[PDB]
């Protein structure tokens, strides 16, 4: 992918104050309620059976901040997001069995979280680079499953 | 798939706080759909100005939302309720049932970034199925 | 979306011709599934071989098609008929039905592939809108 | 994307030995069938109002051979797919206004067809390289679209 100045300081300016700890346990929570199938990999973290038990769940919300710092590589290496995630590719295919289809899903809930939280900062060209973002990081994350 | 009771009365719940900003979601996720997913360009070749709120954006925004506020009190039987605006997207139109997909997903991140606190994911899940329903609707008199 | 008479006696003709090869189309479009998207390889860990040809894709292979049979038999009403398979689907394997899509693909190669002139453009037409509605079935649990 | 040998051989031999006049009107007429809202750009070719007249159609059938045609040059540099059909692109964004979404199902109805003629020399393999190739292409398709 060709970027731009903008579409390089838009997604420099969402992740330089994140707060990860608000952002991460949202999106990830969101998902696991609006796309219930995505609970499949998580019988290891406890209580998921109603909408307030996974939000109150500690345990996904620390996963939550884990893979929304997991974007923090594509950030720093924009031009290189195929390499920085060919490993994390290897994981999720060979040892965790996650379905890519739902790193898609999780973009869009990250999505619709971001956008809750920045308002009018949320902008159309900022929609425009989050987006991708997401695409060239989802493309990435399924790149080696074989 | 089918829309139980709670997610139908999750949706007029939402509907009854949100429905008063109808034209402004429309304008706004229409902006986004061809800002964000240029693909669907390819169907507003008549109206060139596509910028984000332009005159030509907010009344197919309008349009737009105006089928959903269709949809909505046509809930429990919108394969009928949504026949002819079907027939018109099938024959006149001929969009590509993909798109109803992309432009859900807008209204959404719009709905989100206008009503935060009012969109939780309880409401997100009902309005998704909705849309999809809507989508689903739609795509009835294509084939 | 809804199946027409004609999609319905369309789908049960070209049943009659290759429901007896139910069990070869099953193994080759499983197979197929697997190897042309990988992505679908995520639900199969517990096997040792994934290949085409394999005795865990040949045993799948014929309880997907049973699960296709059961749905020509139940073409009237999708919804009830496939309802314990969407349950199964839902809560225990918890397949993202996005796979639906491409297994649906897989199925129409392999109907093209071992029965060449009967797969007409007319046959694929029904068979395409049958599958996305038994695929739809199958969601109708999940939430 | 990263080719293998066989898959480079696969994508030439079929290219090679296929009769364009035969493949490329029917995986146009299925399309314009069995998705028949990609009608829409064919309003000067005349009659489409039925499975028979469409198959029937000349100028149709002309089309689905130039279409075909349209991926000599892709079997021919596989390793510079987007640069090749930059111009194509263009061509259909701006003039042709053609949704790319349909890219993808004639590419999938092009494969029923292939499949069909092949029978069993469409084996396994053979699919994975072809399904690799439509990807590729259907995405350069894709790539000027603003
Ligand atoms: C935005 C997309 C995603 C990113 C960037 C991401 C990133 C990460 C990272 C960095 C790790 C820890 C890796 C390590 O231990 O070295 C991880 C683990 C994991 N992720 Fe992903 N993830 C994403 C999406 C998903 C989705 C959608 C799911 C399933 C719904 C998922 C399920 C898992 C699981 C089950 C683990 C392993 C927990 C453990 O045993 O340590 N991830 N992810
Ligand atoms: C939530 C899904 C959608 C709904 C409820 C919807 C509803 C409507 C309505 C009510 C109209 C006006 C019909 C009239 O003149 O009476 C319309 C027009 C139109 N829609 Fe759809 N639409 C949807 C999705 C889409 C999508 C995804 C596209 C293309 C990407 C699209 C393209 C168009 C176009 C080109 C018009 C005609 C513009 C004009 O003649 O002024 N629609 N829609
Ligand atoms: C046409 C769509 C499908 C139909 C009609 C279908 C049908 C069936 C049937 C009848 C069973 C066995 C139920 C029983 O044991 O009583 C089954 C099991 C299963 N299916 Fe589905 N299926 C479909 C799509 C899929 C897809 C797309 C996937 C995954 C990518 C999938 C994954 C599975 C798995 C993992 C099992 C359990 C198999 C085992 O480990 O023994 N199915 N399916
Ligand atoms: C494999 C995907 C495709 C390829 C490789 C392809 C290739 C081509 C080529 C080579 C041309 C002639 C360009 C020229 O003369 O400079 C063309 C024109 C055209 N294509 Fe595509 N095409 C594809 C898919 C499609 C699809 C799916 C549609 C719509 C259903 C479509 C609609 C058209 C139209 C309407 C023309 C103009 C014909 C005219 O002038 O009347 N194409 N395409």
């Amino acid at each position: 992918v060709e970027w731009t100045q903008q579409e390089r300081s838009i997604i420099a300016g969402i992740f330089a104050n994140l707060n990860y700890e608000d952002i991460g346990p949202k999106a990830l929570a969101r998902c696991l309620i609006v796309y219930p199938w995505t609970q499949r990999y998580f019988g290891a973290y406890g209580d998921l059976s109603t909408p307030d038990a996974i939000k109150g769940n500690a345990k996904i919300a620390a996963h939550g901040v884990k893979v929304l710092h997991g974007l923090d590589r594509a950030v720093k290496n924009m031009d290189n997001i195929n390499e920085a995630y060919s490993e994390l590719s290897v994981l999720h295919s060979d040892k965790l069995h996650v379905d890519p289809d739902n790193f898609r899903i999780l973009g869009d809930c990250l999505t619709v979280v971001i956008a809750a939280n920045l308002g009018d900062a949320f902008t159309v060209e900022t929609q425009c680079a989050f987006q991708k973002f997401l695409a060239v990081v989802v493309f990435a994350l399924g790149r080696k499953y074989h | 798939t089918t829309l139980s009771d709670k997610d139908k009365s999750t949706v007029k719940a939402l509907w009854g706080k949100i429905s008063k900003s109808a034209d402004a979601i429309g304008a706004d996720a229409l902006g986004r759909m061809l800002a964000v997913y240029p693909q669907t360009k390819t169907y507003f070749s008549h109206w060139p100005d596509m910028s984000p709120g332009s005159g030509p954006v907010k009344a197919h925004g309008k349009k737009v939302m105006g089928g959903v506020a269709l949809a909505v009190s046509k809930i429990d039987d919108l394969t009928t309720g949504l026949g002819d605006l079907s027939e018109l997207h099938a024959f006149k139109m001929r969009v590509d049932p993909s798109n109803f997909k992309i432009l859900s997903h807008c209204i959404l991140v719009v709905v989100a970034k206008m009503f935060p606190k009012e969109f939780t994911p309880d409401a997100h899940v009902s309005l998704d199925k909705f849309l999809a329903s809507v989508a689903l609707a739609l795509a009835e008199r294509y084939r």
